[PDB]
């Protein structure tokens, strides 16, 4: 339509989304993630105070 | 979209171009892309049993069902259907149509 | 929008029997772009060619206007609110008359920073923002200067640290703070006090440095301060480089109308996440 | 899609992050222990009493946190009472958990008084824990900072033509020569502090984080994440905690 | 032209007490261009 | 926790301009003769 270019009636638009998702969430685990493991078999363990 | 309305007379003036038209997002909505389904629930004794003409009943019924779904698809595309899904596209300024 | 909550207890009895999950997917946010014209109209000691001079002057003026607007409290207002697409309707009564022109207004800084209201077209400067479901954090709060009996309009000594705490809880990582020179005296005097616990020293020094350009909350978050005269006096901002981006559609073009000189710059504002940046209004409660 | 990649790997990473956050909160919280096994013939006679024979519900399953008394005073039913001073260890005599009052400060400024830290350190010293670490949530570090501000003039900061200002404190030295470092965690009850110890106090996992799934009923994309971690302390009278001043 | 979503494929879902289930799950759709481009002619005895 | 990563759908695609054309392009004179142009506004011929 070379006569006049109009914008409000523009059909078949392109939403122009963003290829990224800000998933910011607090998850640091400073020390508790760096303690270790003592894998066991049962679920009734103890430590003999 | 629209192409033209009328041809009629082409005489013009140097200022007879006031205005004509309006704007609203396109009315082309969507297609829902219907789905088909064919299943069997053969047992084990059935698949293990034998019979004349065919072997494992399971594969026989499975192939029959494949042919049947092919026929169903071929017929559906020719019948009268109209889409009325509840997932109205409605893009474009109130896009993504997720208020429901 | 956010990550899923913690839900606390998540014990089980050897069985799922779920409810199609509680995903509750993200929300879709958008913004609009506006137009700036700054027309030029020409109808001679040293100026000579005044055209280029006025053109550069108007360019600087439009840049200043952009810097003033993008940090305002405007709120995007247009016929479309959440159904931006409306490709079916999309203002059907537009073609044929072409005189239904509405005014494109973009979203401002204080509007995208997890606001809690707006006075029609401006963000309300007396209402704190809501809390994000991920972790309880109020990134927009009404300042409460508990030092004076609501007489002086100034930041409390521990009102920015509250913002740092909230941001750390929400995980913004911002490290910049813009401020209007009508408030730097507060941070300047913050290095001193009357109780006698904070005081400067000069060990045979020919200097009187009276300035602050860095802060570190007890949480270990550094914050660099910068001054900008184009901000509203009754507000302070907590910026961050990557969390804010400037979207542009039409670059500044020197041209003329249909068959004078003019400029036209289409620009919009984008913000990665509302609960990342922080704003703080300065006033007394009432 | 336009911003999403897939609906399974994305959601799977989501659930993994969520399960990690859940574990982090559960370990450092008041997750009272609730078990049904009141075993009496233990100590090298491992058997389940006649009860719990054929039934397969087994609802109650929790661990840790006070109920898991952990050297606390007392809890009120299914909720941990953050108002009960711990007992006295007969070894030397020391309470590792107490509740200071908010009378030295206004009746609305919930927090410590700068003296409870040293009291806790002395209690630990008498107990012989040798703890040197602190896990504290926000809204309480400002106390660690302004301890040298809410005074009469005795303590004071200094700024020698320096444009920097600082209210950060990540270490203190007890008068007993015990150095303590501060570390901020966000999954706390925002009303207490933990004088926990180093990695010596470790956990143990029975079923590591692993994926499973059922095949199909008519159609679905089911998946599972069923980690079975558990916690463990060591000589509960060693470490200690300090609740904040609320009143009663 | 058609609008096959992924494909027509056969696969089994979780079984049962000596059952055997199978599914196809074929998903397609049509696409006409210029609705005013294909002719239709019904047959009627009258109106 | 709870990573699914199946709902990105960040397509953010634009329109493609799939409109239809109805342009007849016979052009008999332009194809056979060439180009011819008058100068004045009125033209006449003799018979």
């Amino acid at each position: 339509n070379p006569t006049l270019f109009v914008s409000y009636d523009q059909n078949g638009k392109k939403l122009s989304f963003a290829n990224w998702i800000s998933v910011l969430s607090p998850q640091d685990t400073p020390f508790v993630s760096m303690t270790g493991k003592e894998s066991i078999n049962q679920t009734i363990f103890s430590w003999q105070t | 979209d629209a192409l033209a309305s009328v041809d009629g007379n082409n005489a013009h003036v140097e200022g007879s171009r006031a205005e004509d038209g309006e704007m609203k997002p396109t009315v082309i909505k969507s297609n829902v892309t219907q789905i088909l389904r064919k299943v069997v629930r053969v047992s084990d004794t059935a698949n293990t049993t034998a019979n004349y003409g065919r072997g494992r009943e399971l594969m026989y019924q499975l192939e029959k069902k494949g042919k049947e779904i092919k026929r169903d698809l071929e017929k559906i595309l020719l019948s009268g259907q109209a889409r009325t899904d509840v997932l109205a596209d409605q893009y474009l300024t109130n896009s993504a149509a997720d208020p429901a | 929008d956010a990550l899923a909550s913690v839900d606390g207890n998540n014990a089980h009895v050897e069985g799922s029997r779920a409810e199609d999950g509680e995903m509750k997917p993200t929300v879709i946010k958008s913004n609009v772009t506006q137009i700036l014209r700054k027309v030029v109209r020409v109808s001679n000691y040293g100026r000579g060619r005044e055209l280029m001079y006025q053109l550069e002057k108007k360019g600087k003026e439009i840049k200043r206007d952009l810097e003033k607007i993008l940090l305002s409290g405007q709120a995007r207002t247009d016929v479309l609110a959440d159904q931006y697409l409306t490709n079916s309707a999309a203002d059907p009564a537009v073609a044929g008359l072409n005189d239904t022109h509405a005014a494109r207004k973009t979203g401002a800084f204080q509007f995208l920073c997890a606001h809690g209201g707006l006075a029609g077209g401006v963000v309300d400067k007396t209402k704190n923002g809501p809390a994000d479901p991920d972790t309880g954090a109020v990134t927009v709060k009404v300042a409460q200067n508990a030092s004076n009996p609501t007489t002086n309009i100034g930041f409390d000594e521990a009102d920015i640290f509250d913002m740092t705490l909230q941001l750390y809880t929400a995980g913004s990582e911002a490290d910049i703070i813009m401020i209007n020179p009508a408030h730097a005296k507060i941070f300047a005097g913050l290095q001193e006090n009357t109780q006698g616990s904070r005081k400067r020293i000069f060990e045979n020094t020919k200097q009187f440095i009276y300035e602050v350009n860095s802060i570190t909350d007890p949480l270990g978050q550094s914050y660099k301060i910068i001054v900008n005269r184009w901000m509203p006096t009754d507000a302070v901002y907590f910026f961050r480089s990557a969390d804010w981006t400037q979207m542009v559609l039409r670059a500044p073009k020197r041209t003329e109308l249909a068959k004078k000189w003019m400029i036209e710059m289409e620009v919009g504002l984008r913000h990665r996440n509302p609960y990342a940046s922080g704003v703080l209004f300065t006033a007394a409660g009432k | 899609n336009y911003g999403r990649g897939r609906e399974l790997m994305y959601q799977l990473e989501k659930k993994g992050k969520e399960i990690k956050r859940d574990l982090e909160k559960i370990l450092l919280s008041g997750q009272a222990r609730t078990d049904v096994l009141a075993d009496q013939y233990l100590t090298n006679s491992a058997a389940d009493p006649a009860v719990a024979g054929l039934n397969d519900t087994h609802a109650a399953r929790k661990t840790g946190a006070f109920q898991f008394l952990c050297a606390h005073g007392g809890l009120a039913g299914g909720v941990v009472d953050k108002t009960k001073n711990g007992p006295a260890d007969p070894d030397t005599g020391a309470v590792t958990v107490k509740v200071a009052q908010n009378a030295s400060n206004p009746t609305t400024n919930i927090g410590f008084d700068e003296a409870d830290i040293f009291d806790m350190t002395l209690q630990l010293y008498t107990a012989g824990s040798e703890a040197d670490i602190i896990m504290i949530n926000p809204a309480h570090a400002k106390i660690f900072a302004g301890l040298q501000e809410n005074t009469q003039g005795s303590r004071k900061r200094i700024f020698e033509n320096t444009k920097q200002f600082i209210y950060e404190v990540n270490s203190i030295t007890d008068p007993l020569g015990q150095s303590y470092k501060i570390i901020v965690n966000r999954w706390m009850p925002t009303d207490a502090v933990y004088f926990f110890r180093s990695a010596d106090w470790t956990q143990m996992v029975l079923r590591a984080p692993k994926r499973t799934e059922l095949a199909k009923d008519g159609s679905y994309e089911k998946w599972m994440i069923e980690m079975e971690v558990g916690l463990r302390h060591r000589n509960p009278y060693a470490s200690g905690v300090l609740f904040t001043a609320a009143g009663k």
